[PDB]
């Protein structure tokens, strides 16, 4: 096959070797990426603003439950089901004599 | 002596692990936004010597 | 009137026997933690020589 | 530009109404990064003045 | 003389330098939201000779 101005060789190696064998293939790598996200920070008193007159607006009745402090995180798994963490998970590191 | 019970079945990909800083209360929210490094400062190596 | 229970909540002691009952009771201390992890992702690769 | 573009927490005054005293804008790879009047020390407090 | 020192910083790329210039508040906003000059009165060029 040619690219650019060069002339070059194109190779699948699966089916003539490597096939039916217990060995893995060694193309296929191993991304690595190191996720963060902060729990519980609470920002100053200047950017806490709703960005539209109609809010989140609760039950008519009631105080609001979201100016309140948060205290956890959500985001979403693998395949893409929900799943919280929450300061209660923190307890295997808070609650330590290493403290 | 000292072993993490095996489990009985996994439903997805070996399972990750989460561990947990102390940083204050009033730190900057935009620090997270974009790529950080969690230490606080960034120091590593490659921008920077001893 | 608020600035009183401020002042009250202001008083729970900090010892992991505290934190105990506090992280568990749905109270939030004086913190902010940062979650760290570590993922992996198989890839198909393209070399060349 | 509309009614309630932006709302303040409510039972709280809006800050929006005061005169401003800092300025924000983009870095070089778009991190915000803002200046205000405290960097302003160096030029203003000076025998030069 | 007088330099900083040497850093070990080098975040990104040198670091530039800002000024500041007194102004009347009252000054039109309108002025700065084009092109113009911080001096106020656009002069230097042949624009205008004597």
């Amino acid at each position: 096959v040619v690219v650019g101005d060069r002339l070059v060789f194109l190779e699948a190696l699966e089916k003539r070797v490597y096939q039916a064998t217990q060995v893995p293939y060694p193309l296929v790598g191993n991304l690595d990426v190191t996720f963060v996200m902060p729990l519980g920070v609470f920002k100053p008193a200047a950017d806490r603003y709703a960005r539209h007159a109609g809010s989140f607006a609760p039950t008519p009745g009631l105080p609001d439950p979201r100016t309140h402090p948060p205290r956890a995180v959500h985001f979403f798994n693998k395949d893409g089901v929900p799943c919280h963490v929450t300061f209660e998970h923190a307890m295997g590191t808070l609650c330590h004599p290493s403290f | 002596q000292m072993l993490p019970q095996v489990p009985a079945g996994l439903a997805r990909g070996q399972q990750s692990v989460c561990e947990f800083i102390a940083t204050p209360v009033s730190v900057d929210l935009a620090y997270f936004r974009r790529a950080c490094n969690p230490r606080g400062r960034a120091a590593g190596e490659v921008h920077g010597e001893e | 009137n608020t600035l009183s229970y401020a002042l009250m909540a202001g008083y729970f002691k900090m010892s992991p026997v505290a934190f105990t009952h506090q992280l568990r009771r749905q109270l939030h201390p004086g913190f902010a933690l940062t979650v760290v992890r570590q993922d992996r992702f198989a890839t198909e690769n393209v070399l060349f020589a």
